RNA sequence: GAAACUGCGAAUGGCUCAUUAAAUCAGUUAUGGUUCCUUUGGUCGCCUACUUGGAUAACUGUGGUAAUUCUAGAGCUAAUACAUGCCGACGGCGCUGACUCCCUUUGUGUGGGAUGCGUGCAUUUAUCAGAUCAAAACCAACCCGGUCAGGCGGCUUUGGUGACUCUAGAUAACCUCGGGCCGAUCGCAGCCCUCCGUGGCGGCGACGACCCAUUCGAACGUCUGCCCUAUCAACUUUCGAUGGUAGUCGCCGUGCCUACCAUGGUGACCACGGGUGACGGGGAAUCAGGGUUCGAUUCCGGAGAGGGAGCCUGAGAAACGGCUACCACAUCCAAGGAAGGCAGCAGGCGCGCAAAUUACCCACUC
RNA sequence: GCUGCAGUUAAAAAGCUCGUAGUUGGAUCUUGGAGGGUGCGCCGUCCCCGCCCUGCCUCCGAAGCGUUUACUUUGAAAAAAUUAGAGUGUUCAAAGCAGGCCCGAGCCGCCUGGAUACCGCAGCUAGGAAUAAUGGAAUAGGACCGCGGUUCUAUUUUGUUGG
C-alpha cells in the first residue's frame, strides 16, 4: 500500500466524485472512495488488484485513462529499475538471403507498468499492448504477466 | 521561436540527431498566459485551424461550484494559497489549473442560509437581527418554513467547510485552464482533497 | 509539397480503372471533393468523354455540363471533375438514358444502362449509425448521405434502399449469412455472390467468405463487402456477367467461340 | 416535418414492443418450470 | 462597360538534390490523441422592421521626390467592405402565491389554487445519468381492483463500440464580454380578401453563417528492413541525459517547457563517434541458377529556393515570382537616398570530359 | 567463391592451452474400392482423395480458445509506370491501347476490348503437426457440486418503499 497520495498534489480519478455526508456508522461511509475501472478488451482479464486497489495510476490500462489499440506484443523483462515502468527485450529473427541464415537480433521496449501488476520481476515474460504516447519513450503498457516459476532453474511455490 | 518538436535534443541511443528541416509552424507553440489575479483583462489568440483562444491575463471573478450542494456561484477570487507545481505561482498569486485559491463564501452563505435557514457556524445575534436575519425571519406563514422543515439531514454540512465559512473565505481548486479558456473556474474543496490541502496548508505554513 | 492540399493529378498516378492512356498529357482529371473517395470515383469528364464518347475535348465536356444536360442522383451537377461513384445514377435527359455506376468483373466502372424507373432509387451501405444532436439518431451511407430518424433495426454494414428525390430510406437489408453481395474493392473487386462466413477479429479486420453462383469461393475484408439483396434476388440491375469471374482460359474459350462464326 | 419523423419513429419502436414484448414472456413463464425441479 | 472596391487564387505547379545515415524512407499500422478550406449530406422564428450609423477607393482638382510597383493633401462617394440592432410570441411550464375543502382539538392524512416573477443552441466548469442476474418469514408507512366475516392478491423498463469520462438526456451557472451563432442581394414581367385598402400571394433568371458529419488532406504514434568504418569500445545530464508527478504551452499525444523528486536509459545481437562520388523508395543495367552493381534524373515520399534567423496573413505557409534583420553579393544616384535575388522558361558568364531556342500556342492534356 | 575457394610445400592454421560472448548440441513420448483432372481407339493408362486389406471442454451453431513459438501451408491486405505476361493489323517494328464489324450511309448503327501475374520482408488469416526449441507433479500437485467450518460481496424477489 504505502500512502499513495504521497506526492504534493492530491491524487484522484477524474470525475469520480464524492460526497461523503453526515449520520452514523462508516462514518461518513465505509469505502470512502468510489473507484472506476474498465476491462481493456482483447480478453485481458482486469486483475483483481486493479479493482481492489487504492493506487491512482492514470497510466493504468484498467484504472486509468489510456486505451489499448494497435500492436499487442510480448517480451521478456530485462529491467525494472524505473518506478512504474519496465524495459523488455524483444528477440526476433533477421533473414539474410544474400546467403541464407538470419542472425538473432533484439530491441528493447520501454513500457509502463501499473501497480496492479506485481512481482514484475526481471526474467518474467510479459504481454504488453500498444497505447497512446505515455511518455517520450513509452509506447506500451503491461497488460498481462505471463509468469512462470518454471524455467525451474529454482523452485517457485504456491 | 517555440517548437514543440523533439527533433532537437538526443534520442535514446544518444546519437546526435542531425538537423532535418527548420522549425516548422506545424510544430508551433507559445508563451504562457501567466494569468494573474485582479481586474479582468483578456486577449484573443489565433490558434491552429482558425479558431480563437482566450488568453486571460488578470482575473478577479470565476464561477465556482459547491459539488455536494449541487450549486454553482460566481465570486471574486481573493488569492492563491497553494500550488503543487511551483511556489512562485502562489507568491505571485498567479492563476492556473490545480491552483488552490480562496474564494469568498458570501454567495455560498447567502444561498445556504436562504435554502436551509440554519445559518453557518456560530456567528452572532446582532448579525442575525440585521440583514441575512430578514431572510431567516422570512415567513409567508408558511412559505419557506415548510421547505426548511423538509430539508434537514444533509444539512449537516461538513465541519471543515463550515469552519471556513466563519472566515468568509472558502478553499477551492481551479478546474479550468485560464491561459487556454480565458475562464478561471473551480470547485470548492472538500472531503478528502480538502483534508489533504489543509494538511499541506498548515504543515508547510507556520 | 508541404503546406496544403494537392490540386493536380499526374496522369499515371491516376487510378488504373479509369483506363486513361499513357501518352496524351501529364495530368489526369483529379476528382473534386465530393460524395465518393478520389480513388473510388469516376469524374464525370471521364464518363462523358472517356466511356460514353459523347465528348472529345475536355472543352466539350464542359459545354455539355453547363447546359445542365446531366444529373447525378437526380440533381444537375455542373462540375467537370465531380466524383461520381458506386450506386450513383447519372441521367442524361435529352437523350433518354439512365446509367448506374456499378462494377465490371475487371473492377472498372461499367457502362450500365438502367430503366427510366430504378433511376429513382439507389442502394447505400450504412457506414455509421449515430445518435446526433438533440437526441436524434442518424445513419450515414457510403455515398455520404446522412439520414435522420432511421429505423432502429438498421446497423453498421446493413444496406438501405434510399428513395432519391426525397432522400428517405424506403427499407433495408440485414447483413446475415446468405445475403447476396457486391465486392467493391481489392483483388475480388466486382465479383458478386452469396455470403457464407464472416470471420471476426477483435482489434481489427473482419473477412467475409463469399461463394458465387458457381460454387467459387473467395475472401475479402468486411470493408470490401456490400449487401445488394437476397440470393438470386438482387435489388438492382446487375451488369452483363453477373459479376462471375472466369479464368483467362475460360475467357479465351468464350472469345473465339462466340465469334468468327457463331452469331 | 421533424416532429412527424420523431413521432413516427417512436411508434415503430414503441409499437414493436407488442410483438417483441411477447418474446420476453416466453422466458419468465419458463423461468418457473426450470425452478420447479 | 475601362477601373476601383469587394471575394477568391497566389500555400498548388514548375525546379534541383545541397543539407540529411533508423533521420529521411519503404511496406504495415493508428488517431478511443487531434485540426481541416472546399464539395457533398444535414442544421437555421422571439416605435428603425416596411430595414439602423458614418467613411474610403475609383473620380475631380492641386502636387512633392535626381531616381520608386513612393506617395501627400483635400473635396466626394459605392457595397455581400465596415460598426450595429429588431418586428417577430408562442405558450403552458418552473420556482412564489390572495388561499379553500374533506376525514380527526393541537396536529396528522388525502386533496386543489385565482395573481406575481431562469427556460433556442455554442462554450467552460461542476454534478447526476449512461440501469446486466434468482427466492422467502416478519415489523413501520400507503396505491389500486373484488368485497364482509380487521380480514384476499398485484404491475411498466435505460442508445452504440471488443474496451471511452463515447453519443444523448437532467440539474446549477458561466462568458470566451463590445470581442459565439440566430442573414439589416438583384434585373425583367397576372390575385384574393366573412371586405374595400389593406394585408396576405404569383412567373422567368441573376453568396454568407453556426454546429455535426463528409471529402481532399494534415500533424503525430507502431513495427520491421539501410552504406563504410574498431587506426571509433564504452556512451548519454546541472544549459534534461532516462523516469515519476503537476502545471504551463500546442490542433493535440510528449521533458515541449518548467518546478519538485528519483538516478536513470544504450552497448560486442556494433551502441557511441567518425566518414561518405548517401536524398530515400518504385525502379535500372548486367541474364545458368545463385547473384553483381546502380538509383540526382518523366512517379511516390522528404528537403531547399544567395547564407542564416524571425514573422505577418490566412483554413492551410515559418512561403522568399511575401516581408524583415544580419551575414556574403550585386545595382541605380543629381551622393541625400533608393531599389534586388533564374536549384522557374529561354539566354549569358564562370566551370569543366560533358549537355539545345533569347522561337509559336493555350487548340490538346489538365 | 551462399550455391561454390584455397591454406604440408604455391600467397595463407596463432607456440600452446584455458575461456565468456557467439555459434553448435545424443537417443526417447500417436499406432483393393471408388470421386475428380488428359492421352490413346464402350474399354482402359497415369496423379489426386476419405479407407480398408487424431482439438479437448463448455453443454449444430455458439462459446470457452488456445502451451508458447519458429517454420511451412492456404487466404486477404497488397500504387501506377516499370517487368514477366493475355487480347489488340502502329503498313512492318520499337510502339501504342487500340479496334473490328454491320452496313452500298437512310444502321438515320453494332460491338469485343484495353487481361492477369510478380510484390521482399514485417504485420494480418489459416491448415499441418514433422522438424527445432518450449510448458509442468519427486522437499507434491492438479483434477471432480468429493465434504465442511470462517468471512465477504452483488441483486432478483415477500404489490409499493424503509428495517
Amino acid at each position: 500500500m504505502a500512502d499513495i497520495q504521497t506526492e504534493r498534489a492530491y491524487q484522484k480519478q477524474p470525475t469520480i466524485f464524492q460526497n461523503k455526508k453526515r449520520v452514523l456508522l462508516g462514518e461518513t461511509g465505509k469505502e470512502k472512495l468510489p473507484r472506476y475501472y474498465k476491462n481493456i478488451g482483447l480478453g485481458f482479464k482486469t486483475p483483481k488488484e486493479a479493482i481492489e486497489g487504492t493506487y491512482i495510476d492514470k497510466k493504468c490500462p484498467f484504472t486509468g485513462n489510456v486505451s489499448i489499440r494497435g500492436r499487442i506484443l510480448s517480451g521478456v523483462v530485462t529491467k525494472m529499475k524505473m518506478q512504474r515502468t519496465i524495459v523488455i527485450r524483444r528477440d526476433y529473427l533477421h533473414y539474410i538471403r544474400k546467403y541464407n541464415r538470419f542472425e538473432k537480433r533484439h530491441k528493447n521496449m520501454s513500457v509502463h507498468l501499473s501497480p496492479c501488476f506485481r512481482d514484475v520481476q526481471i526474467g518474467d515474460i510479459v504481454t504488453v499492448g500498444e497505447c497512446r504516447p505515455l511518455s517520450k519513450t513509452v509506447r506500451f503498457n503491461v497488460l498481462k504477466v505471463t509468469k512462470a516459476a518454471g524455467t525451474k532453474k529454482q523452485f517457485q511455490k504456491f | 521561436g517555440i517548437s514543440r518538436d523533439n527533433w532537437h535534443k538526443r534520442r535514446k541511443t544518444g546519437g546526435k540527431r542531425k538537423p532535418y528541416h527548420k522549425k516548422r509552424k506545424y510544430e508551433l507553440g507559445r508563451p504562457a498566459a501567466n494569468t494573474k489575479i485582479g481586474p479582468r483583462r483578456i486577449h484573443t489568440v489565433g490558434v491552429r485551424g482558425g479558431n480563437k483562444k482566450y488568453r486571460a491575463l488578470r482575473l478577479d471573478v470565476g464561477n465556482f461550484s459547491w459539488g455536494s450542494e449541487c450549486c454553482t456561484r460566481k465570486t471574486r477570487i481573493i488569492d492563491v494559497v497553494y500550488n503543487a507545481s511551483n511556489n512562485e505561482l502562489v507568491r505571485t498569486k498567479t492563476l492556473v489549473k490545480n491552483c488552490i485559491v480562496l474564494i469568498d463564501s458570501t454567495p455560498y452563505r447567502q444561498w445556504y442560509e436562504s435554502h436551509y435557514a440554519l445559518p453557518l457556524g456560530r456567528k452572532k445575534g446582532a448579525k442575525l437581527t440585521p440583514e441575512e436575519e430578514e431572510i431567516l425571519n422570512k415567513k409567508r406563514s408558511k412559505k419557506i418554513q415548510k421547505k426548511y422543515d423538509e430539508r434537514k439531514k444533509n444539512a449537516k454540512i461538513s465541519s471543515l467547510l463550515e469552519e471556513q465559512f466563519q472566515q468568509g473565505k472558502l478553499l477551492a481548486c481551479i478546474a479550468s485552464r485560464p491561459g487556454q479558456c480565458g475562464r478561471a473556474d473551480g470547485y470548492v474543496l472538500e472531503g478528502k482533497e480538502l483534508e489533504f490541502y489543509l494538511r499541506k496548508i498548515k504543515a508547510r505554513k507556520g | 509539397m508541404a503546406r496544403g492540399p494537392k490540386k493536380h493529378l499526374k496522369r499515371v498516378a491516376a487510378p488504373k480503372h479509369w483506363m486513361l492512356d499513357k501518352l496524351t498529357s501529364v495530368f489526369a482529371p483529379r476528382p473534386s471533393t465530393g460524395p465518393h473517395k478520389l480513388r473510388e470515383c469516376l469524374p464525370l469528364i471521364i464518363f462523358l468523354r472517356n466511356k460514353l464518347k459523347y465528348a472529345l475535348t475536355g472543352d466539350e465536356v464542359k459545354k455539355i455540363c453547363m447546359q445542365r444536360f446531366i444529373k447525378i442522383d437526380g440533381k444537375v451537377r455542373a462540375d467537370i471533375t465531380y466524383p461520381a461513384g458506386f450506386m450513383d445514377v447519372i441521367s442524361i435527359d435529352k437523350t433518354g438514358e439512365n446509367f448506374r455506376l456499378i462494377y465490371d468483373t475487371k473492377g472498372r466502372f461499367a457502362v450500365h444502362r438502367i430503366t427510366p424507373e430504378e433511376a429513382k432509387y439507389k442502394l447505400c451501405k450504412v457506414r455509421k449509425i449515430f445518435v446526433g444532436t438533440k437526441g436524434i439518431p442518424h445513419l450515414v451511407t457510403h455515398d455520404a448521405r446522412t439520414i435522420r430518424y432511421p429505423d432502429p433495426l438498421i446497423k453498421m454494414n446493413d444496406t438501405i434502399q434510399i428513395d432519391l428525390e426525397t432522400g428517405k430510406i424506403t427499407d433495408f437489408i440485414k447483413f446475415d449469412t446468405g445475403n447476396l453481395c457486391m465486392v467493391t474493392g481489392g483483388a475480388n473487386l466486382g465479383r458478386i455472390g452469396v455470403i457464407t462466413n464472416r470471420e471476426r477479429h477483435p482489434g481489427s479486420f473482419d473477412v467475409v467468405h463469399v461463394k458465387d453462383a458457381n460454387g467459387n469461393s473467395f475472401a475479402t475484408r468486411l470493408s470490401n463487402i456490400f449487401v445488394i439483396g437476397k440470393g438470386n434476388k438482387p435489388w438492382i440491375s446487375l451488369p452483363r456477367g453477373k459479376g462471375i469471374r472466369l479464368t483467362i482460359a475460360e475467357e479465351r474459350d468464350k472469345r473465339l467461340a462466340a465469334k468468327q462464326s457463331s452469331g | 416535418k421533424n416532429k412527424e419523423e420523431a413521432a413516427e419513429y417512436a411508434k415503430l419502436l414503441a409499437k414493436r414492443m407488442k410483438e417483441a414484448k411477447e418474446k420476453r414472456q416466453e422466458q419468465i413463464a419458463k423461468r418457473r418450470r426450470l425452478s420447479s425441479l
